[PDB]
């Protein structure tokens, strides 16, 4: 009666098998679906059965079913392509969604950029600081950011909000954003930001001080 | 003619509190195929939710609400209503007015329930559940950093705080100048208001030479805020 | 009586379809005769061990096929000639009847009302034609067979037929009781449940005072108890009648019992021979167990009955006035004289009001008298009573000083043509709308008078100038267009004295002066008495009128009338439900069905049991080599009685829990609807398809209609299968053999019943489309009665109609063909497939396959079986009939109203403010869209102040107090209730704070106490605080007369208490609620100047405080009244 | 009807006193209810003369004198005809018979013959079937020269009329009178065409006349000369 | 049935043809201006009315038991015959009208006597004519006189219609005799009477 989205963030190349596998429950039992929602909107239909697809729709959506298997293959990844697919069941009284499926595009690593803000004059008078750490360009979207006060270790004050692709060049932007009160800002003088990217050979911790 | 689901209401409630989120599905009629109500999670993805079919009585809500989302599909001015009952905080999902299937193209019957799929879709009020009021954003600039870089490039941004609820629109010099710049997701305060940051990368030669402006216009708040922006001078 | 249309040929339709009938039912009570030559012959054969085997078997075969034949002959001839007779009796029914509504005065007619007309007779007479229709047949051929059963048992063998005839009268006391008890009971019950449904029609009948203070509530459980009662004596009831048949079939059985052992001394004896006895066994129990079978049918002609009373009552009618006869004189030489003499006159309808009580007026032929004033000063109530419309309760109108009674009104009606007051027009051209004049008129005798008002330009230019079509009131035109084609229209008619109302009121003034002029000049010897527009054209008369209150007193000409100082001096200055939907509006009661169909099996399979009993009878029967009849036989009466017993419990128990289940569905059905209904926002009601009879019938019959499926549906359709199949299980287990072949008729029959039940409905659907169009004339007159008298043109709508009425006519025809062919190929196949499988299973025995008895048992299974399709078919139509009634009920529910009663969200304003706020609001009612309420509405009232409004008479006037109880949400502008707008609002809370007087507040069907009380519920509001509040509004001072204090139930709207009264109540109903917005529009009308002001007085030193609009268009209290809103078209002046 | 007259044509014959016809004037344009079909007798050198009245309306029968009781009108409200037989068939029963209209739902008309159609011309006679013949009325020598002396050729012994009767084969009819074809003892007629011309052109012209009988199928010429005898 | 007030005269009068009820009935008389030859017109109804197709010159009334129609301004557009249809009975009696012409003045007619050539003679009947040409009014008589005695029943007389231009009829007057009394007879004499001769006209001959 439920879901497994196996196909989780793939992001192949253009012109190749680039294959949605999300496994269904028990017996659904001839129920798969494979719905596509471009980047805000509401999905379309792809396919229904595994074995029928919607008309007016490109042929390059493949199922091909094992028991409790759907695989469905895209091959040519247009630039129609390139946007949100789901898998969701109708059977047994009951109809489920799964979360958020996507391909991507395939670039090479890019040359990540990693900047600090520290915040200015206007920003410390209502007890706040919020210390900005950004990174560019960077390439591919897998990265991780680590944080550091006072040469010690920081954690529940990052909340990393990532941007969506540059359709152009598939490359990335994030922004990491340490807060504190004025009761800590004024005894903690340099906040650090580091960034492990594939880029970043080595991660890079720039390290500002207060003021 | 074609199937137009058209949707209207709600999107602003606290948590315990009602509303009617209502399709006129128009062009077609309530009560010849099933009418759902698909679930947009903020960012993570989708969810089925509940249906009623008309033309058998045969409704359903969904498990983790049953009670509190009632349906109703009224055939003489075509139209769906749901009675959405207290409307809890981690529902601010997008739902959209989904339609169910037609094997033929004329009806739906009630045996195997909608088993191919939804060949036709909507676009809902998306809803959202909290206690912040209307609030104007201040738009705090972080400023290009002292330590700018001189004959390379320098970045600089500004981040907007503290108003409720979305859109701001974050442009730069009045907003005639956008290329490259990121926009980033709009924040939720702890609170409840909304925040998020903008910034854009210059080469180390229009740092001084220029002084931009980081300009937000929020509507909810009616304030269009002008701010300067400039390399830290210590 | 209902035959009593009947032409001669009519009539031998009739008889030869009813000894046609007679002779059906006699086939097979004759084939079981032929059954015992057979058996007794045949049995001695198998017993005792013939070679004729072959020869007389196939022998009995073929004259079982020759009976064959003569069913079939029989059937279709018995169909045909009823379905015929059916046919042109009801066509003929419609045209007297339709004759008569026409020839019935208007009075009935505004007794009655036009919805209500249209639907009686379109479902009053096919009610009618399915009742006599054939339903008669089945039943004058199932009584045939039962009552064949007699003289076959007495002519066969007079033995047996002794002792079952001898018990035949108890039986005769058994449905004795049965219809004295089921007649005592269904009397008493719709004696009380009549008042269940008027309490409806008085709840629904008026919907604005019932919103108007939220006192929904108190109705619903008005309906729920009267109901309550009904619903009680409901299932006693249906015990009653079960008890009473299980009586009978006990006494049945019992009475088998005697039979059997009595008979089994006689052939012990050696006596006679067992064909004798057997069969008047066998020919004595299909005839009883079928004539038994005979419910739905005599259901039918008791509706049939009960439509055709009222029709009848319709037809056989006469008024005092006809509009069919030269009843009087009718004379030539006439000079347009018309004085009206001491007229006391009041309506059919709302008698008690008299309008017009004394008028001594002259007018003379060719001097036009001018009809002005105030309105309702008696204008129209002065057009109507002079074409003798209504006829004068004391009043009396003359011509030369004669009885006009006495004047022939086909004359009368024909000379003088008043051109009505608001024109109206019908579907028709231009051509056709003015031919309504005379209907002779050449194309020039149009052309020539039409241009006599200008219309010749819009007309002339129209794509088929004048063929193309005046739309639905004229939709297809508006007032500038329309108010000329009339004017001109009955003109043609060259009135002896045309009459002028109002006539000329929508255009420009140019056509207006066309008409007017065009018809001053040609008014040369005719006068026309005119009710005008304007203050110069009043004065193309040489003399003019005033209007007072029943008596003329002042009125003359120019230098007549402004020096008098009188008026003239004042006046210058659906969606389709389904299956399941209806299945599962009764889901609850499950267990109700659950055993009403395991007892269904049990009544049905029993009679295949018979078969088996009387076939290991016929063996025992054979041999007897010991004492076997008081020995065995004993033990088989004893079976009989087993059988009676439990037959007695399993029919008791069906009948009564069908009977519990239609008391259920039917009661929360009722109470569901009748809730809805009264949910809905204003604007479903304030229309003319969805009135108060209209709904009436809606609730009952609709409620009736879906019970009628299921809570007979089961029962009898399941007998019918169950039977069928015992038969089925029985036949195949013997030998295989018979079953089948005797099924070779299960494919004629089936897809023979199959076309005919979809031609039948094309048959049902080509007739919705036929009267549809018949009924689009029909709805024409029957709503436009005030002009189709005055044009004197309804024969030749009598006329149009009947051409029309001809298609449904040619539909019954073939509908009767049809339909006598198919029963005629069911009956006739059943016959020839005994006859043939019969004939094979002879050589089958002659085998050996089958020992005879068993064949016996087979075949006699199948006569049973079958025996069950005499009308499973027939509840079909009643069956679609439920599921129309279930679609529309449904309409009825899910509707979620723009504006909901029960407002669960939004703002509850725990405080008030009556700061009300207009800005431009702008506003036009839903019904007839074209004309608009306001143009542009900006008014406020603050705390406790009196913005009163005065002006013309009905010019917005009404629509002040509607817009602000939010029944309809104004177009566009502001309106809201101190700042937090009204759209935030709990209209609950909102409608229980305000208060308003109704245009004519009706009370209920009730007690003095709670009608005042009504005014708060969500609480009882106690019995003493009225005393207070209704001595406040000085009514309680006077309950000191009344005979109890407060048990007078005022009937149906206010029946002994007066108008005054029932408006001097008024005020009382709402002051407990703490009305602090007191929007009063007309708040004192019908009191005395004394005791009228203490409405106001009373409140003098309490009105303050809290707001209000006081709208009474008078004198003493509207001078000391604050703001001042003048109706000029829909605004604020 | 209402813009034209649809009155058609039915029953057109001839009759021997041992003949009859059942006549019938299909009324059209309106619908029987609407109406009282009357029929008239139009007898020669008199007046109009009414025979009968039905309205199919209530069945109404109101008859004549003469052609009382041996007559009968049955219309039919379904095939919208009025029908009178003319049964037991003597002589002065011939005549052209205006079949006419009437409404009946406007009182105030008060005379039933609103409408009228032709008539179907009912002919008895004696002996019918018989060719003309051309005789010279032919002018005598005294007859007056350079005045008028007239001349002409008739036509005797025919049945039935008309009979198209010419002269100089077209070229000249004027100065020609032609005489109405009246009623001879046998039952025929005689109808002569005088022309008015000097003495002095017959001198040197003559004149033929031609006589064409189709309703007998005849073509019977003659020059008329001046009478030398 | 109506006396007949014909009138056909010198130009200038208002004739109103007068009507007089056969019966006591009620008043219902209709009109018509036939051609003879044609089919009945309606002109008015109800003896007052006025039906469609109508020019306004028609008129009538009632006058007690005088059912009258109104035409005023003798014109050259006057000609035909008018009738009468009584009313108001189950059975209705008629008027046979009048028959209206133009009336320039007295014709002079121009009479001949033409003898039966031997064409005639050959089968067994022989006619002799006396034709009259151009007389007016219509009123005309012609006789024959065989061997000086007043002969009667042997004269056909065939008139034609009014001259439609100049009111001038023509009129034969045909003496039939057969094989047993034409040859018996020598002398033959036509006496014609028209009342704008002084003289009565006489053409005669003897056969041979
Ligand atoms: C409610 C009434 C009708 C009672 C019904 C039961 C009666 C009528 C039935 C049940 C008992 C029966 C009797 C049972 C046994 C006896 C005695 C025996 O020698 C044979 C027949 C005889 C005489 C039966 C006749 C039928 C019978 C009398």
């Amino acid at each position: 009666i439920q879901m497994t989205q196996s196909p989780s963030s793939l992001s192949a190349s253009v012109g190749d098998r680039v294959t949605i596998t999300c496994r269904a429950s028990q017996s659904v039992s001839s129920a798969v679906a494979w719905y596509q929602q471009k980047p805000g909107k509401a999905p379309k239909l792809l396919i229904y059965s595994a074995s029928s697809l919607y008309s007016g729709v490109p042929s390059r959506f493949s199922g091909s079913r094992s028991g409790t298997d759907f695989t469905l293959t895209i091959s040519s990844l247009q630039p129609e392509d390139f946007a949100t697919y789901y898998c969701q069941q109708g059977y047994s009284k009951l109809i489920t969604f799964g979360q958020g499926t996507k391909v991507e595009i395939k670039r090479t690593v890019a040359a990540p950029s990693v900047f600090i803000f520290p915040p200015s004059d206007s920003q410390l008078k209502s007890g706040t600081a919020s210390v900005v750490c950004l990174l560019n360009n960077f390439y591919p979207r897998e990265a991780k950011v680590q944080w550091k006060v006072d040469n010690a270790l920081q954690s529940g004050n990052s909340q990393e909000s990532v941007t969506e692709q540059d359709s152009k060049d598939s490359t990335y932007s994030l922004s990491s954003t340490l807060t504190l009160s004025k009761a800590d800002y004024e005894k903690h003088k340099v906040y650090a930001c580091e960034v492990t990217h594939q880029g970043l050979s080595s991660p890079v911790t720039k390290s500002f001080n207060r003021g | 003619s074609e199937v137009q689901l058209v949707e209207s209401g709600g999107g602003l409630v606290q948590p315990g509190g009602s509303l009617r989120l209502s399709c006129a599905a128009s062009g077609f009629n309530l009560y010849s195929s099933y009418i759902h109500w698909v679930r947009q999670a903020p960012g993570k993805g989708l969810e089925w939710v509940a249906y009623i079919s008309s033309y058998y009585g045969s409704t359903s809500y969904a498990d983790s609400v049953k009670g509190r989302f009632t349906i109703s599909a009224d055939t003489s001015k075509n139209t769906a209503y749901l009675q959405m009952n207290s409307l809890r905080a981690e529902d601010t999902a997008v739902y959209y007015c989904a339609r169910s299937f037609s094997i033929n193209g004329s009806y739906s019957w009630w045996w195997d329930q909608a088993a191919y799929g939804l060949d036709y879709w909507g676009q809902g009020t998306l809803v959202t559940v909290s206690s912040a009021s209307t609030k104007g954003p201040s738009v705090f600039p972080l400023a290009p950093s002292s330590k700018s870089t001189s004959g390379g490039t320098a970045a600089l941004g500004c981040l907007v705080k503290d108003y409720f609820p979305e859109p701001v629109t974050v442009s730069w010099n009045s907003g005639a100048l956008t290329s490259g710049v990121h926009t980033f997701p709009a924040v939720l305060q702890s609170s409840g208001l909304y925040s998020l940051s903008s910034v854009v990368t210059v080469p180390s030669s229009s740092l001084g030479t220029q002084t931009y402006i980081c300009n937000v216009n929020h509507k909810p708040s009616n304030t269009k805020v002008d701010k300067k922006v400039e390399p830290k001078s210590c | 009586t209902l035959f009593r249309y009947s032409d001669w040929q009519d009539k031998l339709f009739m008889s030869l379809g009813t000894i046609m009938a007679i002779a059906h039912g006699s086939g097979l009570p004759l084939m079981m005769i032929v059954f015992g030559e057979m058996t007794d012959k045949f049995v001695d054969t198998a017993g005792n061990f013939g070679k004729i085997l072959e020869e007389e078997m196939t022998r009995y075969a073929y004259y079982y096929s020759g009976l064959g034949a003569g069913v079939l002959v029989a059937a279709y001839i018995q169909v045909s000639f009823w379905t015929l007779a059916a046919g042109r009796q009801i066509r003929k029914i419609r045209q007297k009847f339709f004759h008569a509504i026409l020839r019935q005065e208007i009075g009935w007619f505004d007794i009655n009302d036009t919805t209500e007309l249209n639907t009686r007779l379109t479902d009053d007479i096919s009610k009618i034609s399915e009742g006599i229709g054939d339903k008669v047949g089945m039943f004058f051929q199932a009584v045939a067979t039962f009552f064949a059963g007699f003289i076959v048992g007495f002519i066969r063998g007079w033995k047996l037929t002794l002792v079952i005839m001898a018990i035949s009268p108890i039986l005769g006391l058994s449905a004795a009781v049965w219809a004295k008890i089921l007649s005592a009971f269904s009397d008493k019950e719709l004696a009380a449940y009549a008042k269940a449904g008027a309490v409806a029609e008085e709840a629904l009948g008026a919907i604005r005072t019932v919103i108007a203070f939220g006192g929904q509530n108190k109705e619903l459980e008005r309906y729920q108890k009267h109901l309550e009662n009904a619903k009680e004596i409901g299932i006693k009831k249906a015990i009653s009648a079960n008890i009473s048949m299980g009586i009978a079939f006990l006494l049945i059985y019992a009475s088998y019992a005697l039979a059997f052992w009595y008979g089994s001394t006689l052939v012990i004896s050696k006596e006679y021979t067992i064909g004798n006895a057997m069969t008047v066994f066998f020919s004595i129990l299909i005839g009883a167990f079928s004539v038994g079978q005979a419910a739905p049918c005599i259901d039918a002609f008791a509706n049939a009955r009960g439509a055709a009373y009222v029709i009848f009552d319709i037809i056989d009618n006469n008024p005092k006035i006809d509009s069919f006869s030269e009843r009087g004189h009718k004379p030539d030489s006439i000079k347009g004289n018309l004085e009206f003499n001491d007229v006391h006159f009041s309506y059919p309808s709302r008698a008690n009001v008299k309008i017009l009580k004394g008028l001594n007026l002259k007018v003379q032929s060719g001097q036009t008298v001018a009809l002005v004033g105030s309105s309702g000063c008696g204008k129209s109530t002065t057009v109507q009573l002079i074409q003798r419309l209504y006829d004068p309760d004391e009043g009396t109108i003359n011509i030369d000083g004669q009885d006009i009674r006495n004047f022939n009104v086909n004359y009368l009606r024909e000379i003088i043509g008043v051109v009505s007051q608001e024109p109206v027009l019908f579907s028709t051209t231009i051509a056709e709308n003015i031919c309504y004049g005379r209907g002779n008129v050449t194309m020039d005798e149009i052309k020539k008078a039409v241009k006599e008002a200008n219309a010749y330009e819009f007309i002339m230019k129209l794509p088929q100038k004048f063929d193309t079509l005046v739309g639905e009131r004229g939709a297809q035109l508006s007032g500038g267009q329309k108010q000329r084609i009339a004017i001109a229209r009955a003109l043609v008619r060259n009135p002896k004295i045309l009459l002028l109302d109002e006539a000329t009121s929508a255009l420009d003034t140019e056509s207006e002066a066309e008409v007017q002029a065009a018809l001053d000049k040609a008014r040369e010897g005719r006068t026309t008495i005119v009710i005008a527009h304007r203050l110069s054209t009043v004065r193309n008369a040489d003399v003019i009128a005033g209007f007072e209150d029943g008596v003329i007193v002042e009125q003359g000409s120019h230098s007549e009338l402004m020096k008098k100082e009188g008026v003239y001096f004042k006046l210058v200055n659906v969606p389709p439900v389904s299956f399941l939907k209806v299945l599962k509006l009764n889901k609850t009661e499950w267990p109700y069905f659950v055993v009403g169909t395991v007892c269904a099996i049990a009544n049905g399979g029993l009679q295949p049991a018979f078969s088996v009993i009387f076939s290991e009878i016929i063996a025992i029967f054979g041999p007897g080599d010991d004492a076997v009849k008081q020995q065995k036989c004993n033990i088989f009466s004893l079976i009989f009685l087993f059988l009676g017993i439990i037959s007695f419990f399993t029919f008791f128990l069906q009948g009564f829990t069908f009977g519990k289940a239609g008391e259920i569905l039917t009661r929360r059905l009722r109470s569901m609807a009748f809730k809805a209904m009264l949910r809905q926002d204003m604007s479903w009601f304030d229309d003319h398809k969805n009135s108060t009879g209209a709904l009436s019938t809606r609730l009952a019959t609709d409620a009736a209609q879906v019970q009628g499926a299921t809570g007979t549906r089961l029962a009898l359709i399941a007998q019918n299968i169950a039977n069928l199949g015992t038969g089925i299980i029985i036949s195949f287990i013997y030998g295989w053999q018979l079953t089948l072949l005797l099924l070779a008729v299960v494919p004629i029959i089936a897809v023979s019943g199959i076309v005919e039940m979809k031609l039948l409905a094309g048959n049902a659907k080509r007739d919705k489309k036929e009267l549809e169009a018949a009924g689009k004339i029909a709805t024409e007159a029957i709503e436009n009665i005030r002009t189709v008298v005055s044009l004197t043109q309804e024969r030749k709508f009598e006329s149009m109609y009947v051409e029309k009425l001809y298609g449904p006519y040619r539909n019954s025809v073939q509908k009767a063909h049809i339909y006598g062919i198919t029963f005629s190929i069911s009956q006739a196949f059943m016959y020839f497939s005994y006859a043939g499988c019969f004939r094979f299973g002879a050589y089958l025995i002659v085998n050996g396959h089958m020992r005879f008895r068993d064949v016996i048992l087979v075949f006699s299974a199948i006569v049973f079986g079958a025996v069950a399709l005499g009308h499973a078919s027939s509840f079909a139509p009643d069956y679609a009939k439920a599921k129309l009634s279930a679609a529309h009920l449904f309409m009825l529910f899910e509707r979620q109203p723009l504006i909901d009663s029960y407002s669960e969200e939004g703002l509850k304003p725990d405080k008030f403010e009556g700061n009300i706020t207009f800005n431009e609001v702008v506003f036009n009612y839903p019904t007839r869209a074209n004309v608009p309420v306001l143009q542009g509405l900006s008014l406020e009232v603050k705390k406790g102040q009196t913005l009163a409004l005065v002006g013309s008479s009905g010019c917005g006037k009404s629509t002040v107090v509607q817009l602000l109880e939010r029944f309809y949400d104004p177009l566009a502008g502001t309106v809201l209730l101190d700042g937090q707008e009204a759209k935030k609002l709990n209209v609950q809370w909102l409608r229980a704070q305000l208060g308003i007087v109704s245009q004519e507040p009706i009370l209920f069907d009730c007690s003095i106490a709670e009608n005042i009380a009504y005014g708060d519920n969500s609480r009882v509001v106690s019995q003493d605080e009225i005393v207070s509040a209704a001595k406040a509004a000085n009514i309680h001072p006077f309950i000191e007369t009344l005979p109890h204090k407060y048990e007078t139930r005022v009937g149906d709207k206010g029946t002994q208490l007066s108008g005054g009264q029932k408006q001097r109540i008024a005020i009382a109903r709402a002051l407990i609620r703490q009305p602090q917005i007191l929007l009063l529009d007309e708040a004192t009308s019908a009191l005395d100047t004394e005791s009228e002001k203490v409405v106001q007085e009373a409140l003098d030193k309490a009105r303050e405080g809290r707001t209000c609009i006081v709208i009474a268009h008078r004198l003493s209290t509207i001078q000391n009244a604050d703001l001042i809103v003048v109706f000029q078209n829909g605004r604020v002046k």
